[PDB]
């Protein structure tokens, strides 16, 4: 007898067990009553998302942030920059698109029931394309072999998140430190003004627009010296998307390190 | 065997046995080989362990351990993280920090309960003279004491203090205090005859330390140093191995199981973060986080504020105490031993009773005269007052009018000083009674007449007679008187008045009294003229056939209120024996008279006479009580002593050594008693040391006794052993209740960590947040705890069997691990996954989530509804992960500590709110709470967001399950006492 009988030891073990159910089963319940307060389509609260979070591609990281080092003479070093690159911009084929639609308005785009396939509402085509020179045509190595890369731009999605409509959110990027012996970071963007279409917005949530594809911008750097080291700041100019937090670098905001070896 | 045997050796034996001459003494030289082969005679002090180094192992144990080992992983992962330049994880800093100083401020709380830490043998060494006359080479000069060695002649005279054990070989009319051998002040007679078997009796032996009164002698060094008899009594109070406490026994005792569980939950999650792929070093820090969480950092500390706050509280009745664990140990205390003498007694000799009118009349000994008193209307009795008034030398100092007749100063001898308190307070003012009826003639008290006279003038002018009046010892009083005074008319001495006398006279010696009588005689003017010429050279009075008027006896009476505080005690279960260097007669009648000895109860001895039987015959089963002096008690076995305790529940020790009643001590400890010693005396420092709580009288409390002891009663009144008996077993009852309340939150703050590891959701609790509920948000209503009063009568409770009743027994834990704790644990989650879906996380996609979660290279981590968030974002929504959990355990601990407010009255009987203290607690919870929830900054600094209103509403459920599944199992035991209900799911 290991403390008490093993008849007591037994009674001892049914009780614990059934206080165990019973506990684990009341727990299921509040998860299940949970899952029906919660709606499908818009989250109950926004907190942590109040501003959106921005990325670049191609996105390599070397310590304590974004850091890319390519050599314009070996195409060995750019070889998997431009791959992921082309690589990520596989999703915005015509055929990987053929989910969603062509949208003219150049405004908001609000949809209220559901008239796309399957209960569901319309996304906003975006095609590689879209990014012309910046695309993988005809430059399949996306301006790094010329030393004049391009990077892509990506906002964070958020439901119902309105970015401001006196017009398109744009980016903007210079560079952190503007050399004194030098001129300002000299980028063209595509498209035209590096803006995000008004009618991308608003997301609506995987469930009602599971073909939805984040709008891009690609920044072409067409300035930036050869062997040197720079860092480079990309913002999204919109009257509802703040770059401020010290908290949060990649807040309305990406930086990265960048250094183009000749 | 270093006793002493000189007493009965001759001139011619010691002057052999120690190469000396008992009139010249040792040659200067052979005294000083003596000195280089014997050493300094003096006490040896021994050093007990430095002040720096106690502190030292107040930062090892159980907890302690676990702590430092997991600062030290925090460190190596500081460093490790920091060697590869990664700057988030100064957290791991911080947290390595915050544990040392959890250790080392709980290494300060185990030292700082230690008030005093004054040395025993600094007392002792207080005790022992600076200087002796010496004779070597036969020349007698002063020396320092610490030069005399066995062999050497010294001289004592009267006023200083005996310089080591000496044989005496001449002595003038010399006596001695023995108080430290004996624990009484009656001075005692040397002289250079064996007197006795022990040289502890006999009155040719003087003992180093004691205090010559009077009189010269000179004798023979016998021992010096540590092997005197004073230096073998304080060898006995230093070196005592230092035993643990009761309390601290209970301490250890769940640590050791909570260090264990500890190290069980670290090392096999260990073993399954590695078995489920984590690497080396990360399954290391889980075992960190785990120790963290298991163990509760705060619950020593609570448990020091509980017994300081008790402390306080004994404080305030006048009961004072050297360290905090002695604040516990008269509440399991199952046996007291009791000095008597300014003990359970005055240590002041006082009238207590009278034979006059052919009875025995009972005076009021108590030192408030709160007593009794007796009657004083005979005319037998005025003239016996004036008697006993007149006929007394001793004198009142000047200006104590303000001071009780009991505690004035008097000059003159304990006798004399017995009877003139007693008339000053049987009438106003004896002094002044006694100036009004001039003496005119005296003769002291004196070996060769064996009485003391005096012959006065009387107050009233009318009057020219004079009174003689007379005392001494009893019978040879009576032998000079003719006639008595009884009941108004005088009656002539016939042979049945001297025998009703001597009835009385053997009783009053049967109550182990000290007896007096008192005669008078009223002087004719007709032979004595108002001027006659009274010489008491000449002896023209009479001297013979004089009126008796009465006896008058005298005993060291109990203190007032040590009679019912004795009552209070057995009344609680606890045995009370007395433990006394007095002679066995005084002894046994203060035992009865204080309770010791109950009525009825019987010696072998009592019985014997009753049925007029010898005493090999009387069953010693039929007799409650027992009286053993020390020379019996030297010659039993232990087999026989134990037999003794067991078969007389009424047991008083009588003229017992020092070292004789540590061994009775220890006797009862053996047995499985937790023992407590009451003393005062230098001869009551070894028992007290060895009894698991010694308390010493603050008054007449000697310092070797004081310093000794682990309390002290700074006014004398007994009756604080009954307040210390209630409030130490108030605090571990309320004890009890504020461990459960502090463990039983350690399973919530486990669990998040068990189901992130094996889970890999994302982390639900944070270790800065964890020691923010273990070192602060919670500890408050667990001290509050402290203030609960008595779910039962306890006073009338035995004593707590210190093998199966302890502080936290495997009924508490588990329940309070394994089912209040899941219940936590279970609100916790549910909170948890509330606030994650409506952020946007469904519980689904939690499991497996935390690499992606926890990854800097991800910047757009897709949530249920396909939005994209930061690591920044996500970190932030942990931390209100964090703050939810942290909210959830709080909400609990409101019902926790109301069910632990009683283990098994239930909340409604008693109510919720009788404990203001700990609805202060709960509020000052709450408040800390908020603050760190809502001030701004938070989040940043100690990682809490301010959560939903819904946040803190989603575990509220639980907790009012949690008061209502306590409050009916405690219903469920006080409706079924014998069940199943009662034997496993009481705690
Ligand atoms: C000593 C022994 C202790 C034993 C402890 C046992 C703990 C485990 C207890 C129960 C297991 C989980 C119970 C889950 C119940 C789910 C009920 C349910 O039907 O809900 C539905 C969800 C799926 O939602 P949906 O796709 O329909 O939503 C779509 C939204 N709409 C509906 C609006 C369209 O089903 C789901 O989530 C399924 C996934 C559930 C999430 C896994 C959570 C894992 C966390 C465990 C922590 C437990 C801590 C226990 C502490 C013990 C202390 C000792
Ligand atoms: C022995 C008797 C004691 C126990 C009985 C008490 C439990 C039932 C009694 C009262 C429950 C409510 C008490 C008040 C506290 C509310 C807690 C709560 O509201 O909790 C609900 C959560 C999910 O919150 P929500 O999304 O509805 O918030 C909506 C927020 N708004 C409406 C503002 C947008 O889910 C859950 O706890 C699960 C809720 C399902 C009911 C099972 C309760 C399990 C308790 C055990
Ligand atoms: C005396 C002591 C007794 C010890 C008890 C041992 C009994 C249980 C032991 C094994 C049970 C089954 C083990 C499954 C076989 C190995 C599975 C495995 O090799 O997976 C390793 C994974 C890592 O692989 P990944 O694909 O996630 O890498 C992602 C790579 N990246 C981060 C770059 C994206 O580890 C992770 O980090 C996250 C884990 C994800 C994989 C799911 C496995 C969880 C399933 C069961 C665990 C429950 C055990 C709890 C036992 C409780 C006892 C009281
Ligand atoms: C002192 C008293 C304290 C007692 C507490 C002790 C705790 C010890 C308990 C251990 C039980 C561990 C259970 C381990 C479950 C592993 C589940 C699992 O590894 O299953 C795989 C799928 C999850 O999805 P995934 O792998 O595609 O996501 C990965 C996404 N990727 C591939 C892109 C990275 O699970 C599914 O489908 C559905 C599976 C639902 C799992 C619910 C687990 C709740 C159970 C217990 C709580
Ligand atoms: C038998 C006994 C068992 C039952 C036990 C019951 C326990 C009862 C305990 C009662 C506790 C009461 O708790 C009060 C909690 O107050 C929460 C305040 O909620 C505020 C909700 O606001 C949500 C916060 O949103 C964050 C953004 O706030 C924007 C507005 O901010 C205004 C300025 O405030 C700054 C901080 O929010
Ligand atoms: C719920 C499921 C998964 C776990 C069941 C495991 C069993 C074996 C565990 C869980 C709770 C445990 C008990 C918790 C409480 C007690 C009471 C204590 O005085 C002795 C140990 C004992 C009796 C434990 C024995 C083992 C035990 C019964
Ligand atoms: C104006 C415009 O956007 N035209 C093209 C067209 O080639 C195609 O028909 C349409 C989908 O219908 O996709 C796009
Ligand atoms: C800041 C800036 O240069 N904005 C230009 C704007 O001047 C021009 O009118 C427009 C044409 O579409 O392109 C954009
Ligand atoms: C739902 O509709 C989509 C339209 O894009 C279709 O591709 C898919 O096959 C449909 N699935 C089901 C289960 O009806
Ligand atoms: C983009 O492509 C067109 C066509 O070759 C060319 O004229 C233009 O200069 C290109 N822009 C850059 C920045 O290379
Ligand atoms: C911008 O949006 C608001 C919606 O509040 C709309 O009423 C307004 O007409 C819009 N204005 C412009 C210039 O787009
Ligand atoms: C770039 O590559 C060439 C040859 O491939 C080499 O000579 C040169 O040093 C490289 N650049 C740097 C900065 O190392
Ligand atoms: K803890
Ligand atoms: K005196
Ligand atoms: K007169
Ligand atoms: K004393
Ligand atoms: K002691
Ligand atoms: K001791
Ligand atoms: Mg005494």
């Amino acid at each position: 007898m290991l403390g008490r009988t093993l008849s007591r030891w037994v009674w001892i073990s049914l009780y614990y067990v059934a206080f165990y159910v019973v506990m684990s089963g009341i727990f299921a319940l509040c998860i299940y009553v949970l899952m029906r307060t919660i709606d499908p389509y818009t989250p109950d609260y926004q907190d942590q998302l109040k501003s959106p979070g921005v990325t670049l591609r191609p996105d390599v990281y070397g310590e304590k942030g974004l850091d890319i080092s390519y050599n314009v003479s070996d195409s060995t070093t750019w070889a998997g920059l431009a791959h992921t690159l082309h690589r990520f911009l596989a999703g915005y084929s015509p055929a990987a698109q053929e989910g969603s639609i062509n949208c003219t308005s150049e405004k908001y785009f609000f949809q209220e029931s559901f008239l796309a396939p399957n209960h569901t509402k319309f996304s906003c085509k975006f095609t590689a394309d879209m990014l012309q020179n910046c695309s993988g045509r005809p430059d399949p190595t996306f301006g790094f072999a010329e030393g004049k890369p391009c990077f892509i731009i990506k906002m964070n999605r958020i439901v119902k998140f309105l970015p401001g409509n006196s017009t398109a959110p744009r980016v903007d990027c210079a560079f952190l430190d503007q050399p004194r012996d030098g001129p300002p970071l000299q980028v063209e963007y595509f498209p035209a003004n590096g803006t995000y279409s008004l009618h991308y917005f608003p997301y609506y949530g995987k469930k009602a627009q599971p073909h939805y594809s984040n709008p891009l911008v690609a920044a072409k750097l067409l300035n930036v010296p050869r062997n040197r080291d720079v860092v480079i700041v990309c913002k999204i100019l919109a009257e509802h998307v703040s770059f401020d937090n010290p908290h949060d670098p990649y807040e309305g905001k990406v930086e990265f390190k960048l250094k183009i070896q000749k | 065997a270093m006793e002493i045997n000189d007493h009965q050796l001759s001139v011619a034996e010691l002057e052999q046995k120690y190469q000396t001459s008992a009139t010249k003494g040792l040659s200067a030289s052979l005294a000083a080989e003596l000195l280089l082969r014997d050493g300094p005679n003096a006490l040896r002090p021994p050093r007990g362990t430095p002040e720096y180094v106690k502190f030292a192992r107040q930062l090892a144990g159980g907890l302690q351990c676990l702590m430092w080992v997991a600062a030290a992983i925090c460190l190596i992962a500081f460093a490790i993280q920091a060697s590869e330049g990664d700057l988030t994880t100064d957290d791991n800093l911080y947290l390595a920090l915050a544990l040392i100083a959890v250790v080392v401020v709980t290494g300060c709380f185990g030292y700082y309960q230690e008030f005093k830490s004054t040395n025993i043998i600094a007392s002792f060494k207080n005790l022992v003279p600076q200087q002796a006359t010496v004779i070597r080479d036969g020349d007698k000069f002063q020396i320092n004491a610490d030069q005399l060695v066995v062999g050497d002649l010294v001289e004592m005279k009267g006023g200083d203090r005996v310089p080591a054990d000496i044989r005496i070989l001449q002595a003038q009319g010399c006596k001695v205090d023995n108080s430290s051998l004996t624990g009484e002040s009656e001075p005692q007679t040397r002289s250079p005859e064996c007197t006795h078997e022990s040289p502890l009796e006999t009155r040719n032996i003087a003992f180093f330390s004691t205090m010559c009164l009077e009189g010269t002698a000179q004798g023979l060094v016998v021992n010096t140093g540590d092997r005197t008899i004073i230096g073998r009594i304080a060898s006995l109070a230093s070196g005592v191995e230092n035993e643990k406490t009761p309390i601290a026994i209970e301490i250890e005792h769940f640590v050791d199981i909570i260090a264990g569980l500890a190290i069980l939950f670290g090392a096999t999650f260990f073993i399954v973060a590695m078995c489920i792929g984590y690497t080396f070093l990360r399954a290391m820090v889980f075992f960190m986080a785990i120790v963290v969480a298991y163990v509760p950092e705060g619950l020593l500390a609570t448990v020091t504020v509980c017994l300081s706050l008790t402390a306080k509280r004994l404080a305030s009745k006048n009961c004072v105490v050297k360290n905090l664990e002695a604040v516990e140990t008269l509440g399991s205390t199952s046996v007291i031993c009791s000095d008597k003498t300014g003990t359970l007694t005055q240590n002041r000799m006082t009238v207590s009773h009278l034979w006059f009118d052919n009875h025995i009349h009972s005076a009021d000994t108590t030192e408030d005269q709160s007593g009794q008193t007796f009657d004083q209307s005979s005319e037998t009795w005025r003239a016996l007052c004036r008697v006993l008034t007149l006929c007394n030398r001793a004198a009142f100092k000047s200006g104590q009018d303000a001071v009780p007749v009991p505690k004035r100063i008097v000059i003159g001898d304990a006798s004399e000083t017995a009877l003139l308190k007693f008339s000053e307070l049987t009438l106003g003012n004896a002094m002044g009674y006694r100036e009004r009826f001039p003496k005119v003639c005296e003769i002291p008290f004196n070996s060769t007449n064996k009485f003391q006279l005096s012959i006065h003038t009387l107050e009233d002018p009318r009057d020219p007679r004079h009174v003689l009046v007379m005392k001494g010892a009893p019978e040879r009083v009576l032998e000079r008187c003719s006639s008595i005074l009884i009941k108004g008319q005088e009656l002539p001495l016939d042979e049945q008045w001297r025998e009703a006398f001597q009835t009385a006279y053997l009783s009053l010696g049967g109550l182990g009294e000290r007896v007096l009588g008192f005669c008078q005689l009223y002087l004719s003017e007709k032979d004595y003229p108002p001027g006659y010429a009274f010489d008491v050279e000449a002896m023209n009075f009479p001297t013979s056939g004089l009126c008796f008027a009465g006896l008058v006896s005298m005993i060291d009476p109990p203190r007032a209120t040590v009679p019912d505080a004795v009552l209070k005690c057995r009344t609680a279960g606890i045995r009370v024996i007395m433990v006394t260097g007095d002679h066995p007669i005084t002894a046994k009648a203060i035992a009865a008279s204080v309770g010791i000895i109950s009525e009825g109860s019987e010696t072998v001895e009592d019985i014997a006479a009753r049925l007029r039987v010898p005493v090999d015959q009387v069953n010693r089963k039929d007799a409650r009580a027992c009286v053993i002096n020390g020379m019996q008690l030297k010659d039993m076995d232990p087999s026989e002593l134990v037999e003794a305790l067991r078969t007389h529940p009424e047991m008083v020790f009588a003229r017992t050594s020092p070292q004789q009643k540590l061994v009775i001590v220890e006797s009862c400890q053996r047995l499985g008693a937790i023992v407590a010693v009451t003393g005062d005396g230098v001869n009551d420092s070894p028992a007290l040391k060895k009894a698991d709580i010694g308390v010493a009288m603050g008054i007449a409390g000697s310092d070797a006794a004081k310093n000794a002891a682990d309390m002290i009663l700074l006014d004398d009144n007994f009756a604080s052993i009954v307040t210390g008996v209630e409030q130490g077993r108030l605090i571990f009852d309320n004890l009890k209740k504020s461990i459960a309340y502090t463990l039983t939150k350690n399973i919530p703050e486990l669990t998040p960590w068990l189901i992130y590891i094996t889970v890999s959701v994302p982390l639900p609790l944070g270790c800065i947040t964890i020691l923010f509920i273990e070192l602060c948000t919670d500890i408050f209503p667990s001290v509050s705890l402290a203030y609960e009063k008595a779910e039962s009568d306890i006073m009338h409770l035995r004593p707590r069997n210190p093998k199966r009743d302890r502080l936290v027994n495997e009924p508490l834990a588990a329940y309070s691990y394994f089912q209040i704790g899941a219940i936590q644990s279970f609100a916790g989650f549910t909170d948890y996954f509330t606030a994650m879906a409506q952020e946007g996380w469904f519980p689904l996609l939690c499991v497996g989530l935390r690499p992606q979660w926890e990854n800097h290279h991800l910047q757009d981590l897709q949530d249920s509804y396909g939005q994209e968030w930061t690591f920044g974002q996500r970190l932030y929504q942990q931390y209100t992960c964090y703050t939810v959990f942290f909210i959830s355990i709080e909400m609990c601990q409101i019902a926790d500590v109301l069910i632990r407010k009683t283990r098994r009255l239930s909340a409604f009987q008693q109510g919720f709110f009788r404990n203001r203290i700990l609805v202060i607690a709960i509020v000052f919870q709450v408040c800390i709470g908020c603050f760190l929830c809502y001030c701004p900054g938070m989040p940043n600094i100690f990682n809490f967001m301010p959560i939903r209103f819904q946040w803190w509403l989603v575990p509220m459920p639980f907790s009012l399950l949690i008061f209502v599944y306590d409050e009916i199992r405690k219903l469920g035991v006080r409706c079924c006492p014998g069940s199943w209900w009662d034997q496993e799911l009481y705690y």
